[PDB]
């Protein structure tokens, strides 16, 4: 059942490698190697500490090249980008404690993870996984980015204020750093925004215009990489890449043994994976490729579960991690790529490049060395953002604080509902709560249930509340 | 897997005084918060004993004179003030993945006066003789350190083969060692040959010490 | 109460398999992060881990010994197995029954040690020792105080006794550690006396052995 | 010949009263109230360090409150600010020099030049002065305040790298301060911008956002110094005025014998003084009260220039500064007081507050010791921009950045002048760039010639360039 | 080379003016920044300015003494001057004129100094100095050194001068400073020559008083 | 106007050693970029001589061993290593307003050995006693500590009226002191009499120092 998203994307295939000479892709390569090799190093690291390093930063540095180069290569949405995620982090971290506590081989276990992965995915894929996708509406898709922006920035926040309590402001004896980092932050993201806008804005001839707006995001990081390098006396936290890398595995354990009922028993734990790569990857499909883009052409939802999660089942007897498709990255990865609305170009180049280049990362480490990570957290904010565009539910959570003078496109949904938007918007607003506190616990690996949960139920006990024109204009 | 290597082999130190023992890693051992790394105490004919456990926490019930320390690839034990109770083999070991190793041990002795050695020679008794084999014996008794060497010389050749020597543990009442060397000939052999010695040549004096006898001879 | 127990065979014939039993109590081994084991200490040496079970049935076996190493359980009867297949002489040593313990931050350490059991292996005979005694050579310038000898030679397997007078003469005896060579012992013991003591009072060596069941007094006499 | 200006105002006067019950009116008091003060201060101390102490601050702060008072009631535009300026501060440095040099009382031939300003005042009134005002044209003005907000700015630009200097980031052992100014300026700067925008866009219902809005300065210094305040571990620069006030002159010396031949030649540095108050206060009476803002009704030329440097005269007298009517101060205080184009509400009441607060600065110590620098350096800043405003000029040099493409409110001006417009602003960056290096040296009391040199004679060598409806619609 | 000259009337009787000139050279009083001036040091006291001129004719008086005090200037003929009107024994003093400079920074500064003129204001009469030769003590055993003195007595008012062969002999000199006693001063001067230097070489006391415009020569000669 | 107060009044300070000087201000007397205080050093019978200017600067020609500081309402002078010539008064004056006011002054003394005086007397000159008047001249030259007495003795019994006495400032070149006492009598009294005699007791001896004549004898 496949098959119909090959057919649709393999003559696109042979066009999309010229589709790509654009300069407006290069600035995107760069912009998007960055978005995807910062969270590659600290999810790496963090993923190291966790498991006392029998799964690292370089087993998740290589998994995310070469799964990138492949998906990149074979992918029905080339403007997927895969890598790690923070849930995928919490099941490793849980999965491990478990493991040890129990005395089972950590790297073994997850290997049969892995192999029930593939086989979950060779059925559902086989047997019309994605139907239920198209039962997931904007109602969920908004939820879902919104919470997952505003984590985003809360958390990019959240680095930052880490960086002033490891060098609080006080006198003696660590100083003067701190402002700095928030000084290099906030002047990257204020570039970023304002190079957007002189795109957009009068000033300025053609293609100097649109190309040096288009390079904004590059642009920006390099001013402020320079500012740092002419300020040699403060201390700066600056991107750290392994020196080179260092760490095919036996199902039946390494140094176990490792017992046969647990290696039935892994089918839960990757069903839960499955659960959660499913569900990330599928909604993210869902929001870059929106009737809403320009781009209506060259994408599929079926090769990509079986590339993404196969690639994981494949990765896992490697001694890999897994990946899913990340929201945040992919989005801006599509906006970059995206033209003002206007086409979007759709390479197989652009994200080849940054799993590329995210690859030899290890060699780049002396210019990467140089690059101050505030830097990285203002374009970081500027991706949270502008992540949050076209979602409606945000517009709306605006709207609500916005006069009743101003009105949308359509007239329909806030002259029909100049209270009751309000309260739709408030449903919305208070299932993000929800997920938000949900999503609090390490009983946050629930998630993906509440959220379907939250969702088609609400949407089934929405019909309660007003009518097939009413809510049917609403998404 | 992690190979460790301790170091000294053995250390002798005053009572009262500081012991110090070291234990260095083939990788690294630790996170950026912890140190997996455990030491235990082997007081001899006894199981090994938890002493420290994550490099620097003490174990419950252990003595405060004793202080763990270090990271990464480099820890160190601590004993201080030194006892007579904790003259004993320290062992260190990780906790970082499996299998778990051991360092090679450091044997603590308590410190003493370099003392000399009191050097005995013993022809075959005339019982042995009358089965037909003959051995010599050399008694090294009290001295200190434990380390010496022991020559055994045929009308002045030196001969090694046959020989097997054995030492005492250290004297838990007077701090010497004590060893002894025991050469054995065919009666054959021995009667051939006239003079037998054993020299023992150690730190307390440039020359060693030597006794002898004449086979047959008196 | 945590007690481990480890019983094992004693001694054992080369090419054979050794089966180690550990019983033990104050703990069982249904808990989750808890494990139990085995060490071995050769004599005169360090520590080698040999294997750990858990309740999850999962196994950590030291490499290279892996291949002649099976560890098992009966959780409800309080006990770990190790078994050693095709034992040689390198397998002589002490072996201990050793807890590990789940540490808070991860990792483990070993809890608590049974008192361990001691194996031998050995292709020899059980032989009964020769015991010699070992006057001052024959005409020796004797000085203020004289040492005497004892010669325990040609034995298996251990262990053998040695006194002196049966321990009445306590003070100044060193009794130095057994050698082996070619599958048989050799042990010695020195006393000390003054001059004036010997040949004056008598000191006689006794030797006594099990295995053989053989136990000897020899009278040290002038040559 | 001065009395149709009274009879213009009088009337309005007593209705003006009533006028200044307004919110924005409040607003404006309190950021005016900084405005002035902030410059009260730092060249009240500058003036005492260049004449040792003879002519200081808490002089500067008596003439700028009881002469603000004063004109406040009896101006014929009461929008006019009166305070000290840079021009001023090196006159009273020069004429300081000469004085000791020369071995002359300070302050007494300091008297005479009063008298002078008196006599001067009293024969350019009575006879039609303000007749040359007439005469002085767009092209003047439009030069005068760019050149005076680029300076300004620069200035603002210029304390805060001071303050870099002082403190300048390094290791051990001072530290952590430079950073945290800059924050806390930018930080002032951002939130006036945005509570401005806040006020002219949609969000926010009526009165609530215009008011918030109007009070944008103000809320955004709270807010900012409540920062510095919650922030008790590193030293930043504050507000700093004298405790408590402290130090009629004898025409003939104090400690002289103050010569006779001096006291008749006092009268060419008092008609310098006189060339530069009428020049500023003159040319900025014109721009505030300009046809393009809806203020076309109570205003007069001739009564502020007999008030302002009559007080002048007095002030020399009584030991006190003589002052202008700033221009930068002036126009922000008309803008407060501005509504958005649409009418300015037309108060003697806000001077007289701003007057009469900064008279009592010296009892708000306690408060205005909690005001940090670098806050007000923001506002600066702010104010620097917001000057910019109305000025063609800066329109037209923007507009040459600008693509042709886009066209100005009247198609003439661009379509006859695609190259030509750049060219006429071209002369006018020229002249700007003249009077910049004039007033660049110490050689700089020059330049009220310098500005009417280039302007009225350009203003005649220009016909020759152009015609009569071309450069017409110019200006 | 910047000179500055003092000259005064010496003595003044009670009430009357006092008009004190100084003439200078190596400087203009056309010169911007320059001024000249008066300061005055009272016997065994420190300083005290009193008044100054410049270029401007503008002209600084010490306030308290302002009133009594009128200070002018000959620009053209290098002079300034100052009038103390009613003076008293309080104005009995020294009169310094002296140059100020503007300094570079601003402020001013004494750069150059007369070498003083002495006042006196006293109602007693002016009384010329007896000169009195001091050779040593006759039939004294004379040493490897010898002392001569010479005593001044009986003038009035302040100064005298006093100098040895008029300059020529200025080592081993101490000339002490005057006592005042009943209207009349004392002073006296002592000089330390080789025995074989006197007699053999003749040695002068010179002595000179202003106020009485005597001018003497004392020869020391052996009693 | 500006009062300025200096201390010590008066400092004796070893040769070599460091002189400093104090100068307080009735008010401030310095910008935020310069200070306005002048040092001169006044040698005794010459007019003042300036040192400092600014506080700290030194002027030209002045010797580097004198250095300025200070600001505000307080200033010093030093003078390192103090050399024998630098016996003065120093004087500090501001210029900061009209009038320029000067400290009271500070004279700096040299410490040194404590010498014994020369002493000489002389009977009246024959040229002073054919006029009627006798002066009996004694000088007490180059003694240290400038505090010493002068006893005249006439026929045995002491004389105190009719004596003055004159010190000489320290020598700028040998530090010490000198001084002279003159007993004036009539020539008539003066003849009445026999012996005079001046004492000169100092600290640098237990037994005075004495010189004597009789009248009309030799
Ligand atoms: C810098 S790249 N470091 C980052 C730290 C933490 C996160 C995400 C934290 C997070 C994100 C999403 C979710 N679940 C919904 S899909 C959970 C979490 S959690 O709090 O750790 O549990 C990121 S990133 O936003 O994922 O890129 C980066
Ligand atoms: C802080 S509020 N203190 C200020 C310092 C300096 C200035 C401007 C300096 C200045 C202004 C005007 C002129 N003449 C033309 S109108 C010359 C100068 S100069 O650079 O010193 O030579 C200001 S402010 O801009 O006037 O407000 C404030």
């Amino acid at each position: 059942g496949l098959v119909r998203d090959i057919r649709r994307r393999y003559p696109y295939y042979l066009s999309d490698i010229t589709d790509a000479f654009s300069p407006q892709v290069l600035a995107a390569v760069i912009f998007i190697y960055f978005a995807a090799l910062s969270p590659a190093i600290t999810f790496g690291g963090l993923l190291g500490e966790k498991t006392r390093n029998q799964m690292g930063v370089s087993e998740l540095l290589i998994s995310t090249a070469v799964q990138g180069i492949l998906f990149a290569l074979l992918g029905a949405q080339p403007l997927l980008v895969v890598g790690f995620s923070g849930p995928l982090l919490v099941f490793e971290e849980a999965f491990f404690s478990f493991c040890e506590t129990n005395g089972l081989e950590y790297i073994v276990g997850r290997v049969w993870i892995g192999f029930w992965l593939i086989l979950l995915v060779v059925l559902v894929v086989a047997f019309e996984g994605s139907f239920l996708v198209r039962f997931i509406s904007r109602y969920t898709q908004e939820i879902f980015s919104f919470l997952i922006s505003l984590i985003f920035i809360y958390e990019t926040f959240s680095k930052l204020i880490k960086i002033f309590q490891d060098h609080p402001l006080q006198k003696t004896y660590l100083p003067n750093t701190a402002l700095l980092s928030l000084v290099l932050m906030a002047g990257t993201f204020f570039f970023a925004m304002m190079l957007r806008k002189f795109k957009n804005s009068s000033y300025f001839p053609g293609k100097l215009r649109r190309v040096i707006g288009d390079f904004g995001v590059p642009i920006s990081i390099l001013i402020m990489v320079l500012v740092d390098f002419f300020i040699q006396d403060t201390y700066t936290q600056k991107l750290s890449v392994p020196d080179g890398f260092k760490v095919v595995i036996h199902p039946l354990g390494l140094r176990s043994e490792f017992p046969i009922w647990m290696m039935f028993a892994s089918a839960l734990p990757a069903l839960l994976v499955f659960i959660l790569i499913f569900l990330e990857s599928q909604i993210t499909t869902l929001i870059v490729s929106k009737p809403e883009r320009k781009m209506v052409k060259g994408s599929g939802f079926h090769l990509d579960l079986l590339l993404v999660v196969g690639m994981g089942g494949v990765a896992a007897l490697f001694g890999m991690p897994w990946l899913s498709a990340t929201t945040v990255r992919s989005v801006t990865h599509a906006n970059a790529l995206t033209v003002m609305i206007q086409e979007v170009k759709e390479q197989r180049i652009s994200g080849l490049l940054v799993a590329v280049l995210v690859g030899l990362s290890i060699l780049m480490e002396p210019i990467l060395s140089r690059i101050p990570l505030a830097v990285l957290f203002g374009i970081f904010l500027y991706m949270g953002v502008t992540s949050l565009s076209g979602i409606q539910l945000f517009d709306r959570i605006l709207l609500l604080f916005k006069p009743p003078k101003y009105h949308p496109d359509v007239p329909y949904v806030k002259r029909v509902k100049t209270w009751r938007m309000h309260l739709f918007t408030g449903i919305q607003i208070i299932c993000l709560a929800v997920l938000w506190v949900v999503k609090s616990t390490p009983a946050s690996l629930a998630l993906p249930f509440v959220l379907i949960l939250t969702v088609p139920l609400r949407r089934v006990l929405l019909p309660l509340i007003f009518r097939n024109v009413e809510l049917q204009c609403l998404d | 897997d992690i190979v460790m290597t301790q170091s000294p082999a053995s250390l002798a130190v005053s009572l009262g005084q500081r012991a110090t023992i070291s234990c260095r890693a083939s990788q690294s051992v630790s996170t950026s918060s912890y140190s997996y790394m455990n030491w235990y105490q082997q007081k001899p004919g006894q199981p090994p004993k938890l002493l420290i456990k994550y490099a620097s926490n003490l174990e419950s019930g252990v003595p405060a004179r004793f202080s763990g320390s270090g990271s990464g690839t480099d820890f160190t034990l601590n004993i201080h003030p030194l006892e007579e109770e904790d003259t004993a083999t320290y062992y260190c070991q990780h906790s970082w993945e499996i299998p778990w190793t051991f360092g090679g041990g450091t044997k603590v002795e308590i410190k003493r006066a370099d003392a000399a050695p009191t050097v005995s020679i013993f022809p075959p008794s005339s019982e042995q003789l009358t089965s037909g084999g003959a051995s010599v014996v050399c008694f090294l008794n009290n001295f200190y350190p434990k380390d010496i060497n022991v020559k055994w010389k045929i009308d002045g050749s030196e001969r090694q083969n046959g020989v097997l020597n054995s030492w005492t543990d250290q004297d838990s009442k007077d701090s010497t060692y004590s060893m002894s060397s025991t050469l054995t000939l065919t009666k054959d052999e021995y009667e051939r040959h006239n003079s037998y010695t054993c020299e023992a040549t150690h730190k307390t004096s440039t020359s060693p010490i030597v006794k002898s006898f004449n086979r047959n001879e008196c | 109460e945590v007690k481990l127990q480890e019983s094992g065979p004693g001694k054992l014939q080369p090419s054979q398999t050794l089966s180690l039993t550990c019983s033990f109590s104050g703990f069982s081994l249904t808990t989750s992060g808890i494990g139990v084991g085995w060490i071995r200490q050769p004599s005169g040496k360090g520590l080698e881990w040999l294997a750990h079970i858990w309740w999850s049935a999962s196994k950590y076996y030291n490499t290279a010994l892996k291949s002649r190493l099976t560890i098992s359980k009966d959780t409800s009867n309080n006990q770990v197995f190790l078994k050693i297949a095709s034992v040689d002489t390198a397998d002589t040593a002490t072996y201990y029954c050793a807890r590990a313990y789940y540490g808070n931050y991860g990792g483990y350490y070993f809890d608590y040690w049974g008192q361990g059991t001691t194996l031998t292996v050995s292709s020899a005979k059980t032989t009964a020792p020769s015991v010699y005694p070992l006057a001052p050579v024959c005409g020796d310038t004797t000085g203020s105080s004289v040492t005497l000898g004892c010669l325990v030679k040609g034995y298996f397997p251990e262990p053998v006794t040695l006194t002196w007078n049966s321990g009445s003469l306590s003070s100044g005896v060193h009794t130095f550690p057994a050698v082996l060579q070619s599958d048989l012992y050799t042990l010695s013991s020195s006393v000390t006396v003054t001059s004036s003591t010997w040949p004056s009072q008598s000191i006689t060596c006794n030797v006594a052995h099990p295995a053989s069941s053989t136990k000897v007094d020899k009278k040290i006499e002038p040559r």
